[PDB]
């Protein structure tokens, strides 16, 4: 516990994001980038609207489809070419570019 | 032995904290200003807590290492070492009961949560308001 | 220079009346002495001067057996007003030693202990020539340049070394 | 004369007083009214007692300040369980400033006498009454109050294998507390381990470090078995060798174990006339050929090895039966990498390579994980001082001449000023926006830095002590050598955005005024995030 | 050149200055003479600017008078503080250990209106601490110093936040004064006074007196003006009023009169709400209203406000261009409080004059009540006022303030940098933990104020500035620089002091501008700051201003660092405040390498002695000096010796001059500590060595020849302090006598008659040194553990003598301890260039590394803490070290050589140790120092020792053989710092635990252990070397019946007893038990007792 606890504490001080990721990641708080993760596996379909994303996961199990709307332009999609209309996502996948909330991540994938 | 395995807690009872304390103080005194001794049945008071010197009682008869375990009859000091000052522990009998703040004015209340009232009324049976 | 003893004065840190320069520069001077002396044994010399001028080293004046090599060095300039009275303790050592206090040993208040150096050597260097090639076994000659304070001359002292070294080697 | 009482005693005299009162109150037989106003009295003072300024307004005397409480005791940064529980003062422990030891045995460290003598006064005041040095103990205490010439005979027989905790503040990893045998030192400075010193993140720039002295036999064991430098080489974060060679010793032998052509007493291999030269009998021949004017420690020499393992490869080709204590055969290495190797342990195999600090990490990760953790320790020292003895004769010094500038560095900025300039001549004109044309800037002078930062290593000389320094890895990186030598190119304003305008000219030719002014803004900015 | 009779210094400057290096104290002096209202800034008030002087003292009682009974029957008003002969003189001060201040007069006129009598009178309202030329203030026999502070100037400040909900720009404009309230208008939520939320802007407007009309007329042009007076549901005058009467102050009767006249007397009242002078400058000129008028105007009543809701609406409309009703047209834009244009500078005597109202304020009460009291006519200024609530005031502000400084006396240039200190923290000033990132951080304004490398290295970093060279205080207390007007692309030499406002809207080239002789830019294109920080390029014909010289943005103590553009900042600011903690030397000697600052800086510093009048020296004397003027008059100098610095450092000054020189007016007599012939000299010029050499320099560690410790080159003189006081007790009475009940004749044989040391006995850790007796115990005053050494002088105050002692004393007795520190093992030393280490090894002078000569190099410094901390200026400063201590000779050529085309006359030839500067932005370059190395061998032989790559070809006196590639040798300036082992070294065993607290009392002086905290137990933890952690927490601290046994123990040689429990654990219990929670011991079978 101790060993691993100095171990992880000590190079804080050879960082530059950074130190910021690290105590936001281990104090398990909501990312400044509150990037949201695939609650249902599915094919992604992605609308834009007046500057604005418009995500929509059609379900390949038989549910409700999950949608999304108000997230800002500059968040940026996940790179896996890259993620546009025509492509089948995972539940366990990030959608776009920041952090993933933990919070999120273990109510779906445990 | 420095040998405990376990520490456990509660809530210090009457008896308890009279079984705890050797004397009791029962005069608003702390130290003489003029000679700078501690006064008789007030705080710091030797009788009650432990001699202000190594081996010394306040009126200054028994000041030998020799002896132990005797109460000098002239003051009622006991002459032990001085570091029993920083450990004997002393009470004050209240005439009228008085309860701790700690059960009542914390929040949750847990007299106000125990006797089930609320916080603001419980204030007023304290502080002789109803 | 081992310990200096000025009458006016009681320690390092005051000034002498009626001195240009403040006691710690004098010692500090006085370092900057360079002496000779036969006897091992402490020996103390005596530097007496009143009224106006400026006080040089050869105005000091030496016992029997005790020789200052360089009577034109500066150590204190003076007035009419200021009287200048110091005694200098030499004793022969080698090397550097720290300024030995006078409360370790039997001596009085007025005893000023100085960082004392018996190092008559100034300076000392040496090159090597490579003189001959590779072809017809070459040799290696060295020249060294031995320079004094002029308690003694190179000779002495390069022989004093020599004689040290062989003293040193012991088989 | 005058007390600086504490508040407890205020409290405390409230509630007694009151309770006089009210005893008093209830001899006399008064109203109901007096007798519940002095019990609110008192109930509202053993509230206080117990916990100030929570109900209402705090018991102030003087100067309108809040009575310290019983309950402000434990509560708060200066409470009993925070502040007076987790760090103490501690007796039979020093403090110094520490000094470099290189040489001193990894296990070892330097410990000033005058702070010895002090800091194990009893443990020496034993022997010495032990010794008849001393009558009684009374006179071997003054004895060692004196400081007598007889103390010192005894201080390394008392020290002996006693083993002294250092700590350097901060104390971030576990490492950053390690046990040493303390070697007697005269002077006023704790000569710590150079290995150590990334055990510590402790510089010589004036950071002092705390000797603690381990007096239980358990503690005494803890100190030797646990903790002690030696037998801790690996960090507990990665499971890398921590106390390996940094700085001096890594150019050292990066020097020493460097492969250099055209050098002296070089492997020819001459054909009719002449034999190969470069071929030697033993490492000590070519010791003695290099002591000589004849050897040139970095030369591709072909030797003959008896003492060291070969490599994987030249095991199999050439034995493949019997094993080598003091066999023979032939290596074509350089004399250095054979005296690194001879530092290397016995059946250790054959590097035959320059000694990158990643190279030293691998090769001690490799001993680490093969060899016990003392061969580690003691091969790491050996590494240390020979490291640290080639440092000097390795020739890394800096001087105007030896920091260079690259002769394309007019040809490859002043283009990226026709490429810049244009922009402006497209803005005036009315085409680009300012916000757009700033980051084609920053593009453009980052482009233009990057062109310095590689064109620098292709004019560079390799034995050139700022190459050595960097391309070692003993210290320092390519930014650094490129913002020495070129120019420091774009640097950062106070907010996090880059000046369009860029430092074009190195720390070397000295900077503008104005280009050192804008400079200061990320660096005084890097000083406040550290 | 400019200086009278300086030692001369070969200069490495390419242009000519223009501006002479000003006053280095005029930010202290001229200030103070302006609250004085002394005659030399007078004369300067007069001359500069406004033809109507008024002295800080003369304002602050202008403002205040007169003062007044409910009433209005009798009144008093004051005027004239006449400033009459001074108490004593600044070293009868120090000498006494009272405070260098003069009785301060002021004339007071007791008016009666009743009767119409006017009783006059000369009020004496005490001895009003006075500053010394040196720029510091005597307080208690201690040279204190007020640092200048930093703030926001009174005005109004429009400010942008982006909103996280709705993402739009609302312009929040905040109104900060003198004294009052805090005005400031928000849009989308009006007014806010003293956080009184959700105020409609209309509400106040109307309030004031505006018909609803001409808010609709006044506003024009806006949209949330219209919304603003729509929002109001409070609409008309009265209702509005009585609406925002009853929000500011809840549980008092709202009436139409109190409220009509208080929101009056809050904002448009005088007395009531402290306008400031400053403020109404800022506001007039910013604003745009009441442009050429006079100085000392009103507040902000109405034609300000409208303008400042005007200027915001159009600030959150979004255009340039404004005009407003009454004033001039302005640009509108949004102002940054960390800019210097709005970051002003009050200084020592508006610091003063804050508190002289302050106390003048709390007077003005006791004045007010003794009025209304005593009985009319039958009453004089004299009984009326208390003059306590001033003095108490002033001795507060030089009583802990952390505006008040300790002059940092390490060194001259230390304290000099002490003063010229800008201070962000302090009272009435941002907090350490308050204070952001940003406002730390430089700005494109401070250039030329506010020095950008200097600042403290610990958590003080950008908060504590100090101000630039050139930089001085505008009447305001706005910090302006000196610049040179340029016309039509030809130079004048007009030196004109701009502010960081005016500053911004001219254009300003850099110092390093070709010039044709007189003044015009011969380079088509120059490098120029535009609007704001853009370090821009541009053609001549637009430029207006120009840098009077380089190094205006840099600071005293940083324009010392020789090659300082070859730095970064960080290791810049580390040997810019190295050389503030650089120590005094024995001996002392200038650097071989410096800059053209070092001259000036030593002799305004102060602790240089200089020839106020010119003429001939009649005698010199070690004590003082007597110089025979041309006036006719004699000058008796007096020189202080030994005397103890604030840092425990010597202040011992040397007379330089013969008993029969020729002296100047401006000519240096006596060198102070850090100075040799008239120059800052605060290190030393050792022989420095660039090598790696056997691990003794690693990780930044150093090694020096024993030739220091022996020629004693680098060793200092350090005098620390130890008092003792006979205070008086309730039993008997203390008294300091030799004869003491329990001691030897050994420990009292250094003690004379009166029962102390005499006068340099040498003292060893552990000595008496006062003996003193209480009512009989020995409570004697003994020297602490880690100090010796000699005593200096012992100042005695007995109560016999007519001295002034603290209440409650009989005799003070202030012992001066010298001690010779030579320059031993892990004492810190550092260069200029942050290049610092410890002494790791002091080599015998023969193994250490020596030049072909035989000279023996006196430090080496390692190669890899060069490139990796990017300070290659030690290296610069090294070589041109080498060209300065060798003589040299440009073997010129028929007609000079072309590495030598851009280098200055009269530097071609120099002799041995010939002094150099180097204009820290402006000085020696690469290709001149490259030449330069080709130098002449005088080294009495005929051989050169470095090369044209100035690379020495170092013989090993370890080994004995020449080193196989050549080493960097030269000459380095370096500096002893203050970080020394006899300070830092601790070591206990056993020996005196506190009583409170039952863990070793720490400290170096106290014989004092080590602090194992946390962090410590947490690795110790990690180890799991358990019993050593309950060993360290139990035994080794806390437990009583342990640390008394574990001696015993060890001494006996027995094993160590098992750590029973720690006085912090039964404390803690016992604290449990006090707080009533019946805590309890107990294991699983059986039940433990306390
Ligand atoms: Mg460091
Ligand atoms: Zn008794």
């Amino acid at each position: 516990g101790i060993v691993a606890a100095q171990s992880i504490g000590e190079p804080g001080t050879q960082l530059t994001g950074g130190l910021p990721r690290v105590q936001e990641l281990f104090e398990a708080r909501v990312p400044r980038n509150k990037a949201p993760i695939a609650d249902v596996a599915g094919r992604v379909r992605l609308e834009e609207s007046d500057k604005f994303f418009k995500i929509t996961i059609v379900p390949d199990d038989g549910g409700e489809e999950v949608v999304y709307d108000k997230l800002s332009k500059r968040q940026r999609l996940r790179v896996i070419g890259v993620l546009s209309d025509g492509d089948h996502v995972e539940v366990g996948d990030q959608l776009m570019e920041g952090a993933a909330d933990p919070h999120e991540v273990l109510r779906v994938q445990g | 032995v420095n040998f405990f395995d376990e520490l456990r807690i509660g809530l210090a009872t009457a008896d308890d904290i009279r079984n705890w304390s050797y004397g009791e103080v029962k005069k608003p005194e702390t130290i003489n200003y003029r000679t700078l001794k501690p006064e008789k049945d007030g705080l710091f008071c030797e009788k009650i807590f432990g001699p202000t010197r190594d081996w010394e009682c306040y009126c200054g008869k028994y000041k030998r290492v020799r002896f132990k375990g005797i109460i000098c009859e002239r003051c009622g000091v006991e002459v032990t070492r001085a570091k029993v000052r920083r450990e004997r522990m002393g009470h004050i009998e209240l005439a009228a009961p008085v309860t701790h703040i700690w059960y009542f004015k914390g929040v949750p209340s847990r007299l106000g949560y125990l006797l089930d009232l609320a916080p603001k009324d419980l204030e007023k049976i304290i502080y002789f308001a109803a | 220079v081992t310990s200096i003893r000025i009458d006016g004065v009681l320690h390092e840190f005051t000034t002498v009346p009626g001195v240009k320069e403040d006691v710690t520069d004098i010692i500090l001077n006085l370092k900057g002495l360079v002496v000779s002396s036969d006897d091992d044994e402490p020996v103390t010399m005596y530097l007496r001067k009143q009224g106006p001028g400026v006080v040089t080293a050869g105005d000091i004046v030496p016992p029997a057996g005790v020789t200052v090599h360089n009577p034109d060095m500066h150590i204190a300039t003076l007035n009419d007003k200021g009287k200048l009275e110091v005694e200098l303790v030499v004793e022969r050592g080698r090397g550097y030693v720290p300024a030995v206090q006078n409360k370790a040993s039997g001596a009085e208040i007025g005893r000023i202990p100085v960082d004392s150096i018996y190092s008559p050597v100034l300076k000392v260097t040496y090159k090597v020539e490579a003189t001959r090639v590779e072809q017809r076994t070459d040799f290696d000659k060295l020249i060294i340049d031995v320079e004094t304070k002029n308690s003694i001359s190179p000779r002495d002292a390069l022989a004093s070394a020599g004689g040290t070294l062989v003293e040193l080697f012991g088989l | 004369g005058r007390f600086a009482t504490s508040d407890l005693n205020d409290l405390y005299r409230r509630v007694i007083n009151r309770n006089n009162r009210l005893k008093r109150l209830i001899d006399l037989g008064a109203p109901e009214i007096i007798v519940n106003n002095e019990k609110r009295m008192l109930q509202e003072s053993v509230d206080a007692l117990f916990d100030n300024g929570r109900r209402g307004r705090p018991v102030t005397g003087p100067g309108n300040r809040p009575l310290k409480s019983l309950s402000d005791l434990l509560k708060g940064k200066q409470g009993r369980f925070r502040q007076n529980l987790l760090g103490k003062r501690v007796d039979y422990s020093g403090r110094s400033v520490i000094v470099v030891g290189p040489q001193l045995k990894l296990h070892q460290c330097g410990l000033p006498k005058l702070m010895a003598l002090e800091l194990f006064k009893p443990f020496v005041m034993k022997r010495l009454v032990d010794l008849n040095h001393a009558q009684n103990i009374k006179s071997a205490k003054r004895m060692v109050e004196r400081q007598r010439p007889q103390v010192w005979d005894v201080l390394e027989e008392v020290i002996a294998e006693h083993p002294v905790l250092l700590n350097r503040a901060p104390t971030l990893h576990r490492l950053g507390i390690q046990a040493f045998e303390p070697q007697l030192v005269e002077g006023k400075a704790i000569q710590l381990h150079p290995l150590v010193c990334e055990a510590f993140n402790a510089d010589f720039d004036g950071d002092q470090m705390a000797v603690h002295l381990p007096l239980s036999a358990e503690a005494q064991a803890e100190a030797r078995i646990l903790m002690l430098s030696s037998n801790n080489i690996l960090s507990p974060a990665s499971g890398k060798p921590l106390a390996m060679p940094r700085l001096d010793m890594v150019t050292g032998l990066y020097y020493l174990t460097t492969l250099v052509e055209g050098a002296t007493g070089e492997y020819q291999a001459a054909t009719k006339d002449a034999p190969e030269q470069g071929v030697y009998s033993s490492p000590a021949e070519a010791i003695m050929a290099m002591d000589r004017g004849a050897l040139s420690v970095r030369a591709k020499i072909k030797v003959r090895l008896t003492e060291l393992r070969p490599p994987t490869d030249l095991e199999a080709q050439l034995f493949e039966n019997g094993w080598k204590p003091g066999d023979a055969w032939t290596a074509e290495t350089t004399l250095g990498r054979v005296m690194f190797n001879e530092l290397l342990p016995k059946s250790y195999p054959f590097v035959n390579e320059q000694m990158h600090k990643k190279v030293q990490a691998r090769i001690i990760n490799d001993l680490a994980e093969r060899f016990p953790m003392i061969v580690v320790a003691q091969t790491v020292d050996k590494l240390k001082d020979a490291g640290f003895y080639w440092a000097t004769r390795s020739g890394v010094t800096v001087s105007m001449a030896d920091v260079l500038v690259p002769p394309q560095k007019q040809e490859i900025l002043e283009r990226h000023e026709a490429e810049a300039d244009a922009i402006e001549r497209k803005y005036q004109r009315g085409a680009l926006n300012h916000t757009e044309r700033n980051e084609s800037l920053v593009k453009i002078w980052q482009d233009a830095t990057e062109e310095v930062g590689k064109a620098l290593e292709e004019f560079y000389p390799a034995d050139n002590p700022i190459i050595t320094i960097v391309k070692s890895g003993a210290t320092g990186n390519l930014t650094q050598t490129r913002t020495l030598a070129g120019m420091k190119g774009l640097v950062t304003n106070p907010k996090g955005e880059f000046i369009p305008r860029p430092i074009k000219s190195s720390f070397r030719e000295g900077l503008t005024v104005l280009e050192y002014f804008i400079n200061t803004h990320g660096a005084r900015k890097g000083l406040a995030d550290t | 050149n400019s200086v009278p009779g300086a030692p001369n210094r070969v200069s490495f400057a390419k242009l000519r200055e223009p501006l002479e290096v000003p006053g280095l104290l005029d930010v202290q002096t001229d200030s103070f003479e302006w609250l004085v209202g002394s005659d030399r800034w007078r004369q300067a008030a007069i001359d500069r600017g406004e033809e109507n002087p008024v002295g800080g003292l003369e304002e602050v009682l202008a403002e205040l008078s007169p003062i007044e009974d409910f009433s209005g029957s009798m009144s008093l008003s004051f005027s004239d503080p006449r400033f009459d002969e001074v108490k004593a003189s600044v070293d009868e001060c120090k000498d006494k250990d009272m405070t260098y201040a003069a009785p301060l007069f002021v004339t007071a006129e007791f008016i009666n209106n009743n009767t119409g009598e006017i009783k006059s009178q000369t009020v004496f309202m005490g001895d009003f601490p006075m500053m010394t030329e040196k720029g510091t203030f005597i307080i208690n026999g201690t040279e204190r110093v007020v640092v200048s502070q930093l703030v926001r100037s009174p005005g109004v400040y429009f400010d942008e936040t982006i909103d996280k909900s709705t993402e739009k720009t609302l312009h929040s404009v905040k109104v900060i004064p003198g004294r009052g309230a805090w005005l400031e208008f928000d849009v989308d939520v009006g007014v806010r006074i003293d956080r009184k939320r959700r105020q409609p802007v209309t509400v106040l407007l109307k309030a004031l007196g505006w018909t609803n009309e001409q808010i609709v007329e006044r506003f024009g042009f806006s949209e949330i003006m219209m919304g603003t007076l729509e929002k109001d549901t409070t609409s008309g005058t009265d209702e509005a009023l009585l609406d925002i009467y009853r929000k500011l102050r809840p549980g008092e009767p709202p009436t139409k009169e109190s409220a009509q006249t208080l929101l009056e007397n809050l904002f448009f009242k005088e007395k009531r709400y402290d306008l400031a002078r400053v403020g109404r400058y800022k506001v007039n000129k910013k604003l745009g209203l009441n442009a050429g008028k006079p100085i000392t105007s009103s507040t902000l009543t109405e034609e300000d406000v409208v303008a400042t809701i005007e200027y915001l609406v159009r600030l959150h409309e979004g255009q340039t261009s404004m005009t407003v009703p009454g004033g001039v047209e302005v640009p509108v834009e949004v102002d940054d409080i960390d800019h210097f244009g709005n970051r002003r500078l009050r200084t020592v005597g508006e610091l003063i004059q804050n508190q002289i109202r302050v106390g003048l304020s709390r007077m003005e009460r006791v004045v007010r009540e003794r009025m209304t009291t005593q009985d009319v006519e039958a009453i004089t200024p004299q009984t009326l006022i208390n003059i306590r609530p001033v003095v108490a005031a002033i001795k507060e502000f030089f009583g802990t303030s952390q505006l008040s400084q300790f002059m940092d006396q390490n060194n001259p240039l230390s304290g000099l940098t002490h003063k010229r200190r800008l201070s962000a923290l302090g009272p009435g000033g941002l907090s350490r933990e308050r204070a952001g990132l940003e406002v730390r951080d430089v700005h494109p304004s401070h250039y030329g104020r506010m020095c950008p490398i200097e600042t403290p290295e610990g958590p003080n970093i950008g908060l504590i500035g100090s101000l630039s060279v050139y930089a001085r205080v505008n009447p305001f207390g706005f910090i302006e620089t000196p610049y040179r007007k340029v016309e039509n692309g030809v130079v004048t030499d007009q030196i004109d002091y701009l502010t960081a406002d005016e500053e911004d809207r001219h254009v300003v080239a850099q110092a390093n501008s070709p010039t044709d002789e007189n003044g015009r830019f011969t380079e088509d294109r120059v490098m120029v700051r535009k609007k704001g920080g853009e370090v821009e390029f541009v053609s001549a014909d637009q430029v207006d201003y120009m840098d009077v010289s380089p190094r205006q943005m840099v600071s005293v103590a940083t324009a010392m660092i020789p090659f300082l553009e070859h730095d970064d900042a960080n290791r810049a600011l580390m040997g810019a405040n190295m050389q503030r903690q650089a120590v005094p030397l024995v001996r002392s000697e200038a650097p071989l390498v410096g800059t053209g600052m070092e001259l000036r800086a030593a002799i305004d510093a102060g602790d240089v002695v200089v020839a106020d009048k010119t003429g001939v020296i009649e005698e010199v004397s070690a004590d003082y000096i007597t110089v025979m003027a041309d006036d006719g008059t004699r000058q008796s100098y007096r020189l202080r010796k030994f005397a103890r610095s604030n840092h425990g450092t010597c202040a011992n000054q040397r007379p330089i001059v013969d008993a029969g020189q020729r002296v100047e007016a401006g000519q240096v007599i006596a060198d102070g500590p850090c100075t040799q012939n008239g120059e800052m000299a605060l290190g030393k010029n050792l022989l420095v060595a660039i090598m790696p050499w056997e691990g003794h320099n690693y990780e930044d560690a150093i090694i020096l020849s024993n030739r220091l410790v022996e020629e004693d080159v680098l060793t200092s003189i350090h005098i620390e302090e130890h008092e003792i006081d006979a205070r008086d007790t309730k039993l008997g009475a203390e008294e300091i006598t030799r004869d003491i009940p329990n001691v030897s004749d050994e420990v009292l044989a250094d003690l004379d008659e009166r029962g102390i040391v005499r006068i340099g006995a040498e003292v060893r850790d552990g000595d008496i040194l006062v003996g003193k007796v209480t009512p009989v115990r020995d409570t004697s005053l003994k020297v602490p553990h880690g100090e010796s050494g000699k005593v200096i002088g012992i100042r005695v105050f007995s109560r016999e003598d007519d001295d002034e002692l603290p209440a409650g004393v009989n005799e003070l007795v202030r012992v001066y301890v010298a001690q010779k520190r030579k320059i031993s093992d892990g004492d810190k030393l550092a260069g200029r260039h942050g290049n610092k280490g410890v002494i790791g090894k002091i080599l015998p002078v023969e193994d250490m590394p020596f030049l072909p000569d035989g000279t023996p190099v006196d430090i080496i410094l390692n190669t890899h803490g060069v490139p990796r901390r990017m300070n290659i200026g030690q290296i610069l400063e090294t070589h041109l070290g080498w060209v300065a201590k060798a003589g040299w000779n440009i073997d010129v050529a028929a007609g000079v050589p072309d590495w030598a085309s851009k280098l200055p006359e009269e530097l071609y030839s120099a002799p041995a140790d010939s002094t150099v500067a180097t204009p820290v932005f402006d000085g020696a370059q690469e290709g001149e120092l490259a030449g330069l190395l080709g130098s002449t061998l005088p080294n009495r032989d005929g051989e050169v020792m470095v090369d044209a790559d100035g690379k020495s070809t170092l013989f090993d006196g370890r080994s004995g053989e020449p080193f196989p590639y050549p080493v960097t040798v030269g000459y380095m300036y370096i500096l002893k710092l203050h970080h020394l082992v006899d300070d830092k070294i601790h070591a206990r065993s056993t020996g005196p635990y506190s009583m409170i607290t039952q863990q070793p009392l720490g400290g170096k002086a106290q014989f004092g252990g080590q602090r194992f905290g946390e962090m410590e137990c947490w690795a110790m933890q990690a180890y799991g070397a358990a019993y050593t952690l309950q060993e360290l927490l139990t035994i080794k601290s806390d437990d009583t019946v342990g640390r008394v046994k574990v001696y015993e123990a060890i001494v006996k040689g027995e094993n160590i007893p098992e750590p029973g429990i720690p006085e912090s654990f039964k404390v803690l219990l016992k604290e449990l038990q006090s707080l009533c929670l019946n805590v309890e011991v107990l294991s699983s079978d059986g039940a433990a007792i306390e």
